[PDB]
């Protein structure tokens, strides 16, 4: 997983 | 100086690592805006290849295709893993 | 970090475009390399005075060795308008 900034 | 990158940490890290005893207030200047220029070239062919691959968002993949495609940036940068 | 400042430039050359987590801590990661590499290198070009001293004749030379050639005459042509710009 790789939420926005 | 146009630019969007910070000028004034630069003076201070560079005396408290000891990289030199003296700062000239152009180089602040000067080194913010070529990080600036690297900065916007890696940006703008990563969201080229967001784009491309119709993403609405830069992903790690989108850059490691970026700077792979481009020889320059490459050999400045390495591999770029995940 | 330069986090913020990848971000507003991002919006400058891809104003509709976004940047997850992981990806931004790449490009930050980049932007501290490089910052090192030059900061090193303006740190010998320096060393050669006493009261070693950076200005951006040192920043310009360490440009021009560390970049690849086409990224260096970029970068320096930038370097040269923001203290054009600023001095003025």
């Amino acid at each position: 997983d790789d939420d926005d900034y | 100086a146009g630019l969007q990158f910070p000028v004034g940490r630069i003076a201070r890290f560079l005396k408290a690592g000891k990289y030199a005893e003296r700062v000239g207030a152009g180089a602040p200047v000067y080194l913010a805006a070529v990080l600036e220029y690297l900065a916007a070239e890696v940006l703008e062919l990563a969201g080229n290849a967001a784009r491309d691959n119709k993403k609405t968002r830069i992903v790690p993949r989108h850059i490691q295709l970026a700077v792979r495609n481009d020889e320059e940036l490459s050999k400045l940068l390495g591999d770029v893993t995940i | 970090t330069y986090k913020i400042y990848i971000f507003k430039v991002l919006k400058q050359v891809h104003p509709d475009i976004g940047i997850s987590s992981k990806a931004m801590g790449i490009m930050n990661s980049f932007i501290n390399d490089i910052f090192e590499k030059l900061a090193q290198e303006s740190s010998k070009l320096a060393r050669y005075n006493k009261k070693p001293t950076i200005t951006s004749r040192e920043i310009q030379t360490a440009v021009r060795l560390v970049l690849p050639g086409e990224l260096a005459k970029h970068a320096v042509s930038e370097g040269t308008k923001a203290v054009t710009k600023f001095t003025s």
